[PDB]
RNA sequence: AUUCAUAAUAACUUUUCGAAUCGCAUGGCCUUGUGCUGGCGAUGGUUCAUUCAAAUUUCUGCCCUAUCAACUUUCGAUGGUAGGAUAGUGGCCUACCAUGGUUUCAACGGGUAACGGGGAAUAAGGGUUCGAUUCCGGAGAGGGAGCCUGAGAAACGGCUACCA
RNA sequence: GAAACUGCGAAUGGCUCAUUAAAUCAGUUAUCGUUUAUUUGAUAGUUCCUCUACAUGGUAUAACUGUGGUAAUUCUAGA
């Protein structure tokens, strides 16, 4: 019964196979967002806490958030939960789906690390790995940074490097929601657009009121 | 033979194009037919025209030989002769490039494959790679 | 059937639109604006079978939007923008102005005019109201509207939108001594004055018009366009004047035409 | 032709809308601040009108059959009031109350080898026969029912259930 | 300039004639009995307010990276 691992802290993640009835008779009867503990499942993991993540059954459907009753049923899955992905707008297909607490017909679950243990992993705690992009929205590149209201965060961007056979440079993200002279402008046109056509509406206004009373001094 | 003689009619200016259209007729008395391209280089020397950047598209030969009559255009600045065109005359006469693809049946057998792929398909070929490794 | 329709079939277009029912088995379709498809014209029919400037359909389209054609004074890209009656359809780099009005015969004109006299566009007022916040504003045939108009246009009467900003110039009244264009039914494209009108309460108020040669006639009201004083049309009239010659004469006049 | 358009008062609302968007241009002002202002467009946006439509709807018009003369109303049939529901009228439904509605001027039932029309064949006429089929309109995606999304679908080159 | 998010379209076409006998349909009205994205024309100095970002608030999530199951599906799980 296959366990895929993670380790968040670092993102690492591996796969472990772990082949006896007895070593592995604590984990029955939970589910998904229950804890455990590293003790019983290996002496390696001695000290580790593992919570219960998810996880596929022999025939390879998923489990599912709340179910209860581990056994297979199908449900009428909608747009934006898991286990499904619409193909047109408003499409509900019923899909079958596995109950979430762990019984033996599992073949792989998946655990996340939440207390790592007095020892370390060879392939998980010794492996690190980057995250793929940086913060985007300059709010978020202040955030990431902890920087000031008036700290011109154009300079603190990442600029990765790339060589394509030899010549090498680098390109940076496109900042968003920036302050930009540009913006500014627009608010300012923005804001004379209204003044000025609220304006010419009360001038022709006035004119035709002053119209109506010179027609109606008869 | 002794000559053929081409005579434009009803001759429009469009400068919504920067063209000009009309209704080519051509009196080849004994020869067989046009010889289009020697129409195009004789609508060049008509006008002043580089007869690159002629086109004449329409031809059909009167009952009974002699008389042809066909509708031909030209476009001066031979870029705007490029630009306003249709790219199968241009590659009929040469200033372009027929290019060559798959025929409609491979290129929607392609598109209606890869319907069948999520994204680039890198994770699939990872996967099935390792998973046919083992 | 489940919603709109978006094809028009030749055999299904309008027939003063003068379709070939060969070569092609489809119409323009002249999409949603200012007039019914019924009673309007697309401008790659315009384009394309009137003046011949443009051959095709993508001829037409890469006429259009080089940014080129203008209806009233503005810029339109579209291949099947409705371009209808009293429209002022414009040509920049031919430095040329032109007025859709109805022919003798019934279809569409092509009426060529001045660079001056192409800057107003005449319009049935069809329904004066007040509208929100206590403004009046009038709405016309061709779907313009006007606020703060003269409390003296009323119903079924015309007014005189010019191209700039609306701003409604001098306009006319509607009674007996009025030149009157009709543009609908058995007497379309007819120039006549009206002498009576009939008001049947209920509907369809029949008009009496009298043209320039004393043959008199009936239509409904919602034909008629007033144009102005007798003799005095505020338009250039397209060529004949609006007479419907019977055929024998037309035959007169056209052999007439024959010889020099 | 109106309790219309519109305006006013008293309030009310899981307070709707009232631009945190984008491209191209480098104009003008001086206290010369990288301060103030400014163009040509793109995309949205509430309401009203317009256009494309939609849905209901008045009058009149269909083939054969009396070996079909009574039909509809238990379980809405025709009408009243009031509510509910709908985009909205409306027995569309519900509660209560009335006993009506159609017909020998053919009701109701039965049959169709019936989708309807523009139209086609047939040259003395009027007619007799046809119209599944190039255009207009309806209905349906093996049979039924239900439904999400959306301005618009009871959609099936969308979904769910049952039957084969 | 792939992939994916967002917007729109996919309710048009095209096919067939099984149902249907005041039903459809045709001409003729009606909406003072209503819904309508789109197009066209007009349209919005009033917003929290007796202490406050407006030189501009916050969260996610796809695509992506890497970890996997299923004989199989345009299956998808967890990080």
């Amino acid at each position: 019964m296959k366990l895929n691992i993670s380790y968040p802290v670092n993102g690492s993640q591996k796969t472990f196979e772990i082949d006896d009835e007895h070593r592995i008779r604590v984990f029955f009867d939970k589910r998904i967002g229950q804890e455990v503990d590293g003790e019983a499942v290996g002496d390696e993991f001695k000290g580790y806490v593992f919570k219960i993540s998810g996880g596929n059954d022999k025939q390879g459907f998923p489990m599912k958030q709340g179910v209860l009753l581990p056994t297979r049923i199908k449900l009428l899955l909608t747009k934006n939960v898991s286990c499904y992905r619409p193909r047109r707008d408003g499409e509900r297909k019923r899909k079958s789906v596995r109950g979430a607490i762990v019984g033996p017909d599992l073949a792989v679950l998946a655990l996340v690390i939440v207390k790592k243990g007095e020892q370390e992993l060879e392939g998980l705690t010794d492996t690190t790995v980057p995250k793929r992009l940086g913060p985007k929205r300059a709010n978020n590149i202040r955030k990431f940074f902890g920087l000031s209201k008036e700290d011109d965060v154009r300079d603190f961007v990442i600029r990765r490097e790339v060589t394509k056979g030899e010549k090498t440079y680098t390109k940076a993200p496109k900042i968003q929601r920036l302050v930009t002279p540009q913006r500014l402008q627009r608010k300012r046109h923005q804001r004379a657009l209204k003044v000025r056509n609220a304006q010419a509406q009360r001038e022709a206004a006035a004119e035709y009121a002053q119209l109506l009373a010179k027609r109606l001094s008869e | 033979s002794d000559a053929v003689t081409i005579r434009t009619r009803k001759v429009i200016s469009n400068p919504l194009l920067a063209r000009k259209q009309f209704v080519v007729d051509v009196l080849h008395p004994n020869r067989a037919n046009v010889s289009k391209d020697e129409l195009r280089e004789k609508l060049a020397e008509v006008y002043k025209a580089e007869k690159d950047a002629v086109s004449v598209f329409g031809f059909r030969t009167q009952f009974g030989g002699g008389k042809s009559v066909g509708f031909g255009l030209v476009y001066n600045s031979v870029a705007e002769a490029k630009k306003f065109e249709p790219t199968y005359r241009l590659v009929r006469y040469g200033l372009a490039e027929k290019v060559e693809k798959a025929s409609r049946q491979q290129r929607k057998q392609k598109k209606n494959r890869d319907k069948k792929i999520f994204g680039t398909g890198k994770r699939l070929a990872k996967k099935v790679a390792r998973r046919n490794a083992d | 059937a489940r919603g709109p329709k978006k094809h028009l079939k030749r055999l299904a277009a309008p027939h003063h639109w003068l379709l070939d029912k060969l070569s092609g088995c489809y119409a323009p379709r002249p999409s949603a604006g200012p007039h019914k498809l019924r009673e309007s014209l697309p401008l790659i029919v315009f384009l394309r079978n009137r003046l011949k400037y443009a051959l095709n359909g993508r001829e037409v389209k890469a006429i259009l939007m080089q940014r080129h054609v203008k209806v009233d004074g503005k810029v339109r890209t579209d291949t099947t923008y409705p371009a209808g009656f009293m429209d002022v359809i414009t040509l920049d780099a031919t430095n040329e102005n032109f007025r859709l009005v109805y022919d003798v015969k019934g279809r569409f004109a092509v009426h060529r005019i001045t660079d001056e006299e192409a800057s107003y566009k005449l319009g049935k007022v069809k329904k004066v109201q007040l509208g929100k916040k206590g403004v009046p504003y009038v709405v016309t045939h061709d779907g313009r509207t006007i606020r703060y108009p003269d409390p003296n246009i009323k119903v079924n009467d015309t007014v005189k939108i010019d191209l700039a900003s609306g701003k409604i110039t001098d306009f006319i009244k509607f009674d007996a001594g009025k030149l009157v264009y009709v543009t609908g039914g058995r007497n379309l494209g007819r120039i006549g004055t009206i002498v009576h009108k009939e008001r049947h309460d209920g509907g369809f108020d029949l008009v009496h018009i009298k043209d320039s040669l004393d043959n008199t006639f009936v239509t409904r009201l919602n034909n008629v366009f007033v144009i102005g004083e007798q003799g005095k049309p505020y338009i250039s009239l397209p060529k004949g004047k609006g007479i419907k010659l019977s055929i024998a004469e037309e035959r007169d006049r056209r052999r007439a035409q024959q010889g020099l």
